[PDB]
């Protein structure tokens, strides 16, 4: 029931750059948005959990931060080998709806 | 005088209620810390 | 090691019943539940509904309400989940997912059991 | 001329001779505490109970005194009215900010008048915020009373 949308669709970047995503929020989900990524044929893994807070083991290369109903990370030192689509995922309220993605590329 | 018909006037208010967000809740609270949301200007439905 | 395998890729009927298990290794089994999402092809993450580790109640999720069933056998660390009635939209993928009662992020484990329907 | 800060107590009273701007409501502010803050500029007022952070002397003069905009709660934006004097009551009952107002003119400078006007509400702020000091944003001159 929770319209979780993100903005760009399919943004571009390059080697070396800083970028920014967000995702945009219908209702409140005021600290609860968790940030994932998904390589094509991989099994997803955490990278933001709690909208701040980065889980230990992570190259942390990123920061997470936002609350209310906008929320984004920002990717200080961006590197070509990810080419991952980036989930959002929301822990406030049943059910646990998920984002569609953006997908980074190269140019 | 008896009364001829009964009149019911609501308004409009085009939004339900969001009681999904306090009852369908994946972390409710503690009895310290106890969550108090106030819920208004919506038609609520308690049917359900 | 902690570690989630699935089973393989299955191919059946659209009406057909089979049983994909998630068998546990490396943890206290009891501890964190067994979440378990669904993802098409070219849609994202949904998430079914969970099962507790001590009393075996399937509580779905707000829409995968009907033929979808969680099967607990418990002291042998399985997670085996069973859809029936299949119907050919259900072309997707079925993660399982070691979750907590409690943080409810998930860390999400699975190989990838490819459900291919036709 | 300045502007220093005041403890709220029960409600209060305010009355002024566009110097003033608005008014910052709280507790204890530093972002410890959320805090209601009004400001009334380019013809659409803005209240906020972001949780901010104050300056030594917050004032105005783009805008300086609301910023650190984090973790808001509420958000209101309506438009404001305009030798004339301005009244306004605030006051904190059931969880309800009400806000009280009527601007009548004056001839005088001295004091207040000993005329009549009855202030009617504008707006009602519901939020429920422990408030217990407040502070206000070509000198002008300002009352303050205590209800
Ligand atoms: C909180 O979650 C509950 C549980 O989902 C929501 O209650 C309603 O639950 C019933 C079944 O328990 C579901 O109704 C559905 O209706 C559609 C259309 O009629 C039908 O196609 C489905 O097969 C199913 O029967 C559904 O989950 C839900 N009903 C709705 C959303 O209309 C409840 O709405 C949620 N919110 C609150 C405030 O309780
Ligand atoms: C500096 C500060 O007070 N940060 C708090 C954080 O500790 C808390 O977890 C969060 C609740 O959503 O609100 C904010
Ligand atoms: C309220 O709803 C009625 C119909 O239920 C409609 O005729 C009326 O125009 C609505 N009022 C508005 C939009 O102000």
């Amino acid at each position: 029931d929770i319209q979780m949308t993100q903005s760009p669709s399919s943004l571009s970047a390059s080697v070396g750059d800083r970028v920014t995503i967000t995702c945009r929020a219908s209702q409140s989900v005021s600290n609860f948005l968790h940030w994932y990524q998904q390589k094509p044929g991989k099994a997803p893994k955490l990278l933001i959990y709690y909208a701040s807070q980065s889980i230990s083991g992570v190259p942390s290369r990123f920061s997470g931060s936002g609350s209310g109903t906008d929320f984004t990370l920002t990717i200080s030192s961006l590197q070509p080998e990810d080419f991952a689509t980036y989930y959002c995922q929301q822990s406030n309220t049943w059910p646990l709806t998920f984002g569609q993605g953006t997908k980074l590329e190269i140019k | 005088v008896q009364p001829t018909e009964s009149i019911v006037r609501f308004p409009n208010i085009t939004n339900l209620c969001p009681f999904g967000e306090v009852f369908n809740a994946t972390r409710f609270a503690s009895v310290y810390a106890w969550n108090r949301k106030r819920i208004s200007n919506c038609v609520a439905d308690y049917s359900v | 090691q902690v570690q989630l395998v699935q089973s393989g890729s299955e191919l059946k009927k659209p009406g057909a019943s089979v049983k994909v298990s998630c068998k546990a290794s490396g943890y206290t089994f009891t501890d964190y539940g067994m979440n378990w999402v669904r993802q098409a092809p070219g849609q994202g993450l949904e998430w079914m509904g969970w099962i507790n580790t001590y009393s075996g109640e399937p509580t779905y999720a707000d829409d995968f309400r009907g033929r979808f069933v969680f099967s607990l056998d418990t002291s042998v660390s399985t997670a085996y989940l069973q859809i029936c009635s299949l119907k050919a939209e259900d072309t997707a993928v079925y993660y399982c997912a070691r979750g907590g009662n409690w943080d409810w992020y998930f860390d999400v484990w699975g190989q990838g059991t490819l459900v291919t329907v036709s | 001329f300045d502007n220093p800060v005041l403890p709220f107590n029960d409600g209060v009273y305010f009355a002024s001779t566009n110097i003033i701007r608005g008014w910052i409501f709280g507790t204890t502010l530093d972002s410890k505490t959320q805090s209601l803050l009004i400001v009334n500029n380019a013809t659409n007022v803005v209240i906020k109970v972001c949780e901010f952070q104050f300056c030594n002397d917050p004032f105005l003069h783009e805008f300086r005194v609301y910023s650190s905009a984090n973790n808001c709660t509420f958000e209101y934006v309506s438009q404001p009215f305009l030798k004339n004097l301005r009244e306004f009551v605030f006051k904190n009952i059931d969880g309800y900010f009400k806000i009280y107002s009527k601007h009548t003119p004056i001839n005088l400078v001295r004091g207040l008048p000993q005329g009549f006007s009855a202030l009617e509400p504008l707006v009602d702020l519901p939020i429920g915020i422990n408030i217990t000091r407040f502070q206000t944003l070509g000198a002008a001159a300002y009352y303050v009373g205590y209800l």
